């Protein structure tokens, strides 16, 4: 049941990679202390995005094996991943707890920021639901790993080789599962459930940020080519 | 095509 000294050596090093991400209390503290414009938040989740992306390529390959495949694949993992480590992070960051009254006050904040009414709904029900998981830090970077790391993603020459790469991770996720809730040993099936509730986001985002109530959807360079934006 | 992705990839 136990983890072997491999499976202990790899779960440090995924966790230490994926403490280079900017702290929740960063982003809480910033969106908390004020009440901004849509055109304020429109720019606060572009700068957020942006630095998310390039601390989400060092961590990607920091990934055992990811230097060792092809280059196009890299590729295809990053931008068919992206949008998906992101609400996942949104997720881990919105179900961290703060004190009486604050949880509330960062969800309304959320939900009057300026993205779209039908937006918001599925947003959410994904937050509330990643929440009824009581995920470790742990279980949030080891399952980040598991997305980025997705076999099935389009475009992939190389889907064994992938494979390959995200089998020990699984292996280790699921020991976790198994040891901190033996109460629900259902827990590691409705992690993986989540996945392809990520992969739904993906599709419409280009409709969720086109729709913020803003005069003009400025974004980066760099989220121009993730996100596939003008 | 993806030559920000790329750069970042590739350092
Ligand atoms: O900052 C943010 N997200 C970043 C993204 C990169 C990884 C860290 C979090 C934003 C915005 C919150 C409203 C004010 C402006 C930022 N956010 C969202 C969110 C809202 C909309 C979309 C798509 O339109 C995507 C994500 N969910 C959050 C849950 C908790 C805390 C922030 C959260």
């Amino acid at each position: 049941m136990e983890l072997t000294p491999d499976q202990q050596t790899l779960l440090h090093f995924i966790m230490d990679s994926y403490n280079k991400q900017r702290m929740p209390q960063e982003i809480t503290n910033k969106i908390l202390k004020e009440a901004f414009s849509a055109e304020e938040n429109f720019l606060i989740l572009t700068e957020m995005a942006t630095n998310h992306v390039q601390v989400l390529v060092e961590f990607t390959k920091k990934l055992p094996g990811f230097q060792t495949l092809d280059h196009e694949d890299q590729i295809a993992l990053l931008k068919g991943s992206a949008v998906e480590a992101m609400f996942l992070r949104s997720a881990e960051i919105f179900n961290k707890k703060l004190p009486s009254g604050h949880s509330d006050l960062l969800e309304a904040r959320i939900r009057n920021s300026g993205i779209s009414d039908e937006y918001i709904t599925p947003m959410f029900s994904f937050y509330k639901s990643i929440g009824e998981l009581k995920m470790t830090q742990e279980e949030y970077a080891l399952l980040t790993a598991i997305v980025i790391l997705s076999p099935d993603r389009q475009y992939i020459k190389d889907r064994e080789a992938v494979e390959k790469l995200q089998e020990p991770l699984l292996d280790v996720l699921q020991k976790l599962c198994k040891i901190h809730q033996p109460e629900n040993p259902q827990h590691f099936a409705c992690l993986l459930g989540r996945l392809t509730e990520l992969r739904t986001f993906n599709h419409h985002h280009a409709e969720m940020l086109m729709s913020w109530r803003v005069n003009d959807h400025k974004f980066t360079p760099l989220l121009c080519e993730i996100w596939d934006v003008q | 095509d993806h030559q920000l992705l790329r750069y970042l990839l590739d350092k």
